[PDB]
């Protein structure tokens, strides 16, 4: 199996049309993953999520409860 | 203070877990560590290199040459070793400046994070930070941001101010919203709507400059205290 | 304007040095590591090239974007807006900087893990979510909120009044648009303002063609072609003069790769600041007097460039 990349030549693993997030980041915005019956796929990287934020100019959103996060650093 | 107190205590315990079966936490540390090791192996497997000399231990040239050809030899082992050491000083230089640099950055949110209360955002972690809770690991340090992020939102109509006599009120602290019918005043991050009064909102020019306020009545306070 | 990155690049720590050829390949294995640590050090940039690239630009969970329809109570985004058109998506003043700033021995260039068009969806995204959003959406989901509402809580941060907005809100608009159009003029003219991203640009390109060069130098060696000494000379013969190119050869790559640590921590400094604007000056507003730029901060607009990032303080 061939693929051709804006990378190189990735040889071993399947294009697949669907976007999901980076995982074994590898060049121009190729990220080969294992998800897929497996085989290694090589995915066109989706930026984040997508969202697109409901605007007007009267439309305020208020958040009227709160969590508490501790993290790590 | 109740459901604070929960929120925080479990919050804490997933960390455990985060650290008891995932080893991604600690790369950072990790990292450092072994590039250390990483080096001295190399600085160490530099010993048994011939760099071009006869052999790599330095007495068994020795017994091969006579001095004055072993004079030459042990210079190619000389020069290379020596050389390979500062190509490791170096990398400690240049390396003890990425820590260097961190440390900095520790000793700031040491300063600023734990004994302070950071406005810089996403400083001291996604979120509004509450407070920190510093822990010491091997060669670096761990700290415990407790961040305040808000969660359920509610739509709102909104005004920048609102006309009472032609007047102009505006809110001293937080936003006008309304739910469709009433007007509240509300501070912005946490919805507690609260009726409008004078004491909610500062009066200023008047009606027509405004670009988006709504009709209201804003209520007196004193008003009512009046009538008897 | 600050570098984020600089350019991702390996070396061949044997073809470099030994050309197509065994003969000078022996004599470099017995240095032993001096071949793999480079690749060592060398990598450990372009790891982190995309490390830094990610902290600055990736601050956002969900890649927002505009409404459909601008009304921002008067302030004209159109320019930073990204461009539909341009097949890769960069708001008109983007479009400036990249004309502005602009394979062989073993040398490569690797590609950025985030080509523009992806850079251009975050500082789509912080932009098009610092419009709607105000700061929320570094502390949590984003709170869509009215711009001309938020500026009033970017005047209660700089120390005025919100009812100083509201009513002077016109007269903001133009000198906040009249504004933006001289950044595209102050751009437009001069290669100086862009100085910094284009100096990296430079300092790399001008490593490499040092690099380069050094390839043709004798370093008392007989030659500087690798065949040359092979085929006229008996090997014991050979196996000196081709030390010193080696040692040359190599010599030159740790001065090389030294130039580049530093380098790179130079860039790796200069990142974290700009992740830290990107932090503090763009998703909240700063409280930190003349960190972004003379005068009280209102808000910060980032703009990728080529091998960097913009803000528009
Ligand atoms: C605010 O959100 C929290 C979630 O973090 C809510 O917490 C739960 O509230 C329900 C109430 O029906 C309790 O039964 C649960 O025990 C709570 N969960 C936890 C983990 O504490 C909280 O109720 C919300 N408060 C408001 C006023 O909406
Ligand atoms: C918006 O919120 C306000 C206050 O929370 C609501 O005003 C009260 O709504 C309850 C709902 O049954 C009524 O019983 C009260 O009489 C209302 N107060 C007054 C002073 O009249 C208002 O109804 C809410 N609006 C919507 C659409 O939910
Ligand atoms: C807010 O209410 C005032 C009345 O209290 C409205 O003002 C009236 O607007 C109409 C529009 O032509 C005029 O004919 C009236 O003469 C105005 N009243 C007065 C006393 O001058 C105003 O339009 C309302 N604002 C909004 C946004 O609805
Ligand atoms: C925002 O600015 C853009 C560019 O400055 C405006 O686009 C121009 O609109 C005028 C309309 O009078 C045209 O004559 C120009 O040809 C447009 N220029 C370009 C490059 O398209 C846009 O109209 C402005 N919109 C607002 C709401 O201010
Ligand atoms: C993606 O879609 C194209 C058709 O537009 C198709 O040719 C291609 O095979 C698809 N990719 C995969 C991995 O099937
Ligand atoms: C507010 O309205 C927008 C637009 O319909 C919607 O996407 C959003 O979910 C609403 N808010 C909530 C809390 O559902
Ligand atoms: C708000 O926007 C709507 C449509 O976008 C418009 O009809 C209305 O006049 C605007 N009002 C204000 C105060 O911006």
């Amino acid at each position: 199996n061939v693929f051709q990349t804006r990378a190189g030549c990735l040889i071993g693993a399947e294009h697949v049309n669907n976007s999901y997030e980076c995982d074994i980041p590898i060049g121009a915005g190729i990220c080969a993953s294992y998800q897929t019956s497996q085989s290694i796929i090589a995915y066109t990287m989706s930026l984040g999520a997508e969202n697109s934020v409901a605007y007007s100019n009267n439309s305020i959103a208020i958040p009227t409860n709160f969590t508490i996060s501790v993290t790590t650093e | 203070q109740k459901l604070i107190a929960n929120q925080f205590n479990s919050a804490i315990g997933k960390i455990q877990d985060s650290l008891s079966s995932t080893a991604s936490a600690l790369g950072k540390l990790q990292d450092v560590v072994n590039q250390n090791a990483q080096a001295l192996n190399t600085l160490v497997k530099q010993l048994s290199s011939n760099f071009g000399a006869i052999s790599s231990v330095l007495n068994d040239i020795l017994s091969r040459l006579d001095p004055p050809e072993a004079e030459v030899q042990i210079d190619r082992l000389i020069t290379g070793r020596l050389q390979s050491l500062q190509t490791y000083v170096t990398q400690q230089l240049i390396r003890a400046a990425e820590i260097r640099a961190s440390a900095n950055l520790a000793a700031t949110k040491m300063s600023e994070c734990v004994l302070g209360q950071s406005k810089r955002v996403d400083f001291c972690g996604k979120g509004y930070h509450l407070m920190s809770f510093p822990q010491s690991a091997p060669h670096g340090v761990v700290f415990l941001h407790v961040t305040y992020v808000p969660a359920q939102e509610k739509n709102f109509t909104t005004a920048p101010a609102i006309c009472h006599d032609g007047k102009a009120h505006f809110p001293r602290e937080g936003v006008f919203v309304s739910n469709g019918t009433h007007w509240f005043v509300t501070q912005r991050n946490f919805y507690e709507p609260q009726i409008i009064t004078t004491d909610n909102t500062f009066v200023s020019g008047n009606c027509d400059v405004v670009i988006g306020i709504v009709n209201n009545t804003v209520y007196d306070p004193l008003q009512p205290e009046l009538d008897s | 304007i600050l570098p984020v990155s600089m350019t991702k690049t390996s070396v061949d720590c044997t073809m470099y040095i030994c050309g197509d050829s065994t003969e000078c390949s022996n004599l470099l294995l017995q240095y032993g590591s001096f071949c793999t640590q480079l690749n060592r050090a060398l990598t450990g940039i372009a790891v982190e090239q995309d490390k830094n690239t990610q902290e600055v630009f990736a601050q956002v969970k969900q890649i927002y974007k505009t409404p459909p329809i601008k009304d921002f109570g008067g302030f004209n985004f159109s320019q930073i807006l990204p461009d539909p058109s341009k097949p890769s998506k960069r708001s008109f003043i983007e479009d400036l900087l990249f004309n502005k700033v602009t394979k062989f021995n073993g040398l490569t260039v690797l590609p950025p893990l985030l080509t523009d068009e992806m850079i251009a969806q975050y500082t789509s995204a912080l932009l098009a979510g610092t419009i709607t959003s105000g700061w929320t959406f570094g502390a949590g989901a984003a709170l869509q909120i009215p711009f001309a509402m938020q500026m009033a809580y970017r005047f209660n941060g700089i120390g005025v009044t919100q009812n100083v907005l509201y009513e002077n809100q016109k007269l903001i608009a133009n000198q906040f648009n009249s504004a933006i159009g001289k950044i595209q003029d102050s751009l437009s003219s001069t290669a100086s303002a862009l100085g910094k991203l284009q100096d990296v640009v430079n300092q790399n390109a001008q490593a490499l063609n040092t690099l380069v060069k050094q390839l043709s130098s004798n370093f008392g060696a007989i030659s500087s072609v690798l065949n040359d000494i092979l085929s006229r000379l008996d090997p014991p013969e050979a196996e000196v003069q081709i030390d010193r190119l080696i040692t040359g050869r190599l010599q030159s790559l740790q001065t090389y790769v030294t130039q580049q640590l530093i380098r790179a921590a130079e860039i790796r400094a200069s990142a974290n600041l700009a992740a830290t604007k990107m932090s503090e000056c763009v998703l909240g507003q700063s409280k930190r007097v003349d960190f972004c730029g003379k005068g009280y901060h209102l808000m910060s607009f980032p703009q990728s460039a080529p091998h960097g990032v913009v803000f528009l303080h």
